[PDB]
RNA sequence: AAUCGAGAG
């Protein structure tokens, strides 16, 4: 749903890199593996966790149950 | 996992018959340890930890002039996601006699589960 | 205030013996608010 | 015959590099049975700080309260390990906690609607305040005498940047979580290195000579510092083994099938550490290698 | 509690004896059996955790003679003591060095 | 003294279904810290038919 | 308690 705090396989903190992730895909026009190795990502484990995070908590986020609609 | 469970308070009376279940305390004397899983209303509070034989939604009940608890039947621990307060369609002003309350189980990943 | 309309989601506090619908908005469904209260964890 | 004597003549490390959170060295005459008791040391037995206990008072948030827990017991602490001493477990919740072993971190943050926000803003930051929550947002409430021994250094994460939490307006979180000494073999959060391991030192046994074109391609079934073209004659030696990571690519060649042998030298370790931050990876060894000297001093005053 | 001495597999001159370790696993059990093997006295060595899910470590250590198993296993916890004492200071060396 | 069940029990095992006898034997309970789930040894797949992919097997405890 | 539907080995 959010972006894990750690690597799954080795635990390198990988939760500050999401956003600096997008931000090198959409303003930097890098291709992923370009974006991921500029984040410091080497190991693959590190990479996938980035290269396939779904980032479903935008969507959860539009229901909103204290907020008019 | 997340399961809803339907208390319906209506469930003895019928067809326009007093309301003799209400739902929240009454004026007896019940123990005061059942305060910190049930709030004023006797609706259970958001977030609150629920375990065998914790109460989850008291009524004051006319017929026998005292106040009971239901209580949550699971060996499962679990957390009170949501309660809603549903109110019958009818133009007819009445009480709440159904609340939905909704339950959350953490699912840890367990030596036997299946991938 | 201990209730929210599940529609129009406007705060409204709900009497005992009185009618469960929203005041704004003719709504039947109310959603119990969670309010500040201890809840421990373990960050594990 | 084997002694501490002849162990110290032929044991020597060479630290290839150092930062203040990867440490790259090398372990020589060594065996693998001490070699992997600092590796194991290092990930599961050195203490260090996170957060255990969570106080939530309110969770509005779509991130459920569990789940936020666990991800603040992930955020590592930029605390000295030593700073703080160790919780009795046995002692009764109140008197469990103290302020010469817990950290109070509190996260208190609403998200309210930005009336200036443009028409047609689609940004979270721009659309409302406090969208997101981060780790940079977990204060530190001080207690008792560490209001003045943490006075020189305050407790920050390690990475202020880890996104904790989204959220929209009405919506909040208020919680206090406390932290506490642990060790990685209990949890993986109490873990202080990113990944320590290690590695043999490849060879690249050259057996029969590969002049001429072949020590063209021969080079080219290595990384680039591998091997290289010696200046006088046309052939192909072995510079640096460090630079090899085993990947066999000149086996798969029929043309070197008897031309070369790979093996390694089975007492050169080659130890990569990174630290999650609390601590310097050389702090990290160092602290290990004392945990297993510690450990056979227990052993050896204990009454058997 | 921390160390005990197996009764049942101990012999009666002590030359062959059995320990079991609470809260230790290979970390401790490899080192510690590499360096007992290291005493030319010692017949026989190893280490066996009985199961994974308990964290005991078992110390077989059978000596050829003139010393007995308890010896054996202090000097080798000595022997790993001054080991690690030696990488200790090398490496802070190498650190000063840089 | 309705005493726990100790190391020194025995048990019946059962994996269902039972097409002959070796499918159902005593076992000497030996009490493990962990888990919820019964640990069996790889040599008494062959008698229970038994994989370990989600078969589940009765236990039965004697009682004089 | 039945009946229906979904499953597991
Ligand atoms: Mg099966
Ligand atoms: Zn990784
Ligand atoms: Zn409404």
């Amino acid at each position: 749903m959010i972006v894990p705090v750690r690597c799954f396989s080795c635990g390198k903190v990988v939760g500050d890199k999401w956003e600096s992730y997008l931000n090198l895909l959409q303003e930097d026009e890098l291709d992923e593996g370009t974006a991921l190795s500029r984040l410091g990502l080497k190991r693959y484990c590190c990479r996938r966790m980035i290269l396939t995070h779904v980032d479903l908590i935008e969507k959860f986020l539009r229901y909103n149950p204290l907020e008019k609609r | 996992m997340y399961k809803t469970e339907k208390v319906d308070l209506a469930l003895n009376r019928n067809r326009g018959d007093p309301i003799t279940q209400h739902f929240g305390f009454g004026n007896d004397e019940w123990p005061k340890e059942w305060l910190e899983k049930l709030d004023e209303d006797g609706l259970p509070y958001i977030g609150t930890y629920v375990e065998e034989g914790d109460p989850i939604c008291a009524y004051f009940d006319d017929t026998l002039n005292k106040t009971k608890i239901k209580t949550y039947h699971s060996s499962e621990p679990a957390y009170i996601e949501e309660v809603n307060l549903i109110g019958d369609e009818s133009n007819k002003f009445q009480e709440l006699q159904t609340v939905s309350i909704k339950y959350r189980i953490r699912r840890t990943p367990q030596i036997g589960d299946k991938f | 205030l201990k209730y929210i309309c599940a529609e129009c989601s406007s705060k409204l506090s709900l009497s005992r013996t009185d009618a469960v619908r929203c005041k704004d908005c003719g709504h039947r469904i109310l959603l119990k608010a969670r309010t500040k209260r201890l809840v421990q964890f373990e960050a594990r | 015959e084997w002694n501490v004597e002849k162990f110290k003549k032929d044991f020597e490390v060479n630290i290839s590099s150092l930062d203040a959170r990867e440490a790259n060295f090398d372990l020589i005459n060594i065996d693998t049975s001490i070699a992997n008791a600092f590796r194991r040391i290092m990930i599961s037995e050195v203490p260090s700080v996170a957060a255990e206990y969570v106080y939530f008072f309110n969770n509005t948030s779509v991130i459920q309260d569990e789940v936020l827990a666990h991800r603040i017991g992930l955020v590592p602490l930029k605390v000295d390990p030593d700073m703080l001493t160790w919780v009795d477990s046995n002692l009764p919740d109140d008197e469990k906690f103290t302020d010469e072993n817990t950290i109070v971190l509190s996260l208190n943050v609403k998200c309210t609607r930005n009336p200036d926000a443009p028409k047609g803003s689609t940004d979270p930051k721009e659309l409302y305040n406090n969208a997101h929550v981060y780790a940079r947002d977990l204060k530190f409430e001080p207690q008792g005498r560490q209001s003045t021994t943490f006075a020189d250094c305050p407790v920050v994460p390690a990475d202020p940047d880890i996104l904790l939490a989204k959220l929209r307006p009405g919506q909040e979180i208020s919680l206090k979580a406390h932290c506490i000494l642990g060790i990685g073999g209990d949890h993986a959060k109490f873990s202080p290195v990113s990944t320590a391991s290690y590695r043999l030192l490849p060879q690249i046994n050259i057996l029969q000579p590969i002049k001429g074109e072949s020590a063209r391609r021969f080079q080219k079934c290595f990384p680039p510092g591998v091997i290289g073209i010696d200046e006088g004659s046309d052939e192909a030696y072995v510079k640096d083994a460090r630079k090899d990571t085993v990947s066999r690519e000149v086996l798969r060649y029929e043309e070197f099938a008897d031309k070369v042998k790979l093996g390694r030298v089975r007492n050169h370790f080659i130890f990569n550490v990174e630290s999650a931050g609390a601590m310097t990876p050389e702090e990290i060894f160092f602290k290990s290698v004392r945990i297993l000297k510690n450990k056979a001093e227990y052993l050896k005053n204990c009454p058997i | 509690e921390k160390i005990k001495l197996l009764t049942q597999a101990t012999s009666e001159d002590g030359t062959s004896a059995s320990f079991q370790i609470v809260e230790e696993d290979h970390t401790l059990g490899n080192a510690l059996r590499y360096v007992i093997m290291k005493n030319p006295d010692v017949e026989f060595c190893g280490y066996s955790i009985p199961h994974p899910s308990e964290n005991l470590l078992n110390i077989r250590i059978q000596t050829y003679g003139e010393t007995t198993a308890v010896d054996a296993l202090q000097k080798g916890l000595k022997d790993l003591m001054d080991l690690c004492d030696v990488v200790e200071s090398k490496f802070t060396e190498k650190i000063k060095s840089m | 003294v309705y005493r726990h069940i100790k190391n020194r029990d025995v048990v019946l095992m059962n994996r269902q279904p039972t097409l002959h006898k070796a499918s159902m034997m005593g076992h000497k309970v030996r009490v493990l810290p962990n888990e919820k789930t019964l640990r069996l040894h790889y040599a008494n797949t062959g008698a229970y038919n038994a994989d370990f992919d989600g078969d589940e097997m009765n236990m039965h405890f004697p009682q004089n």
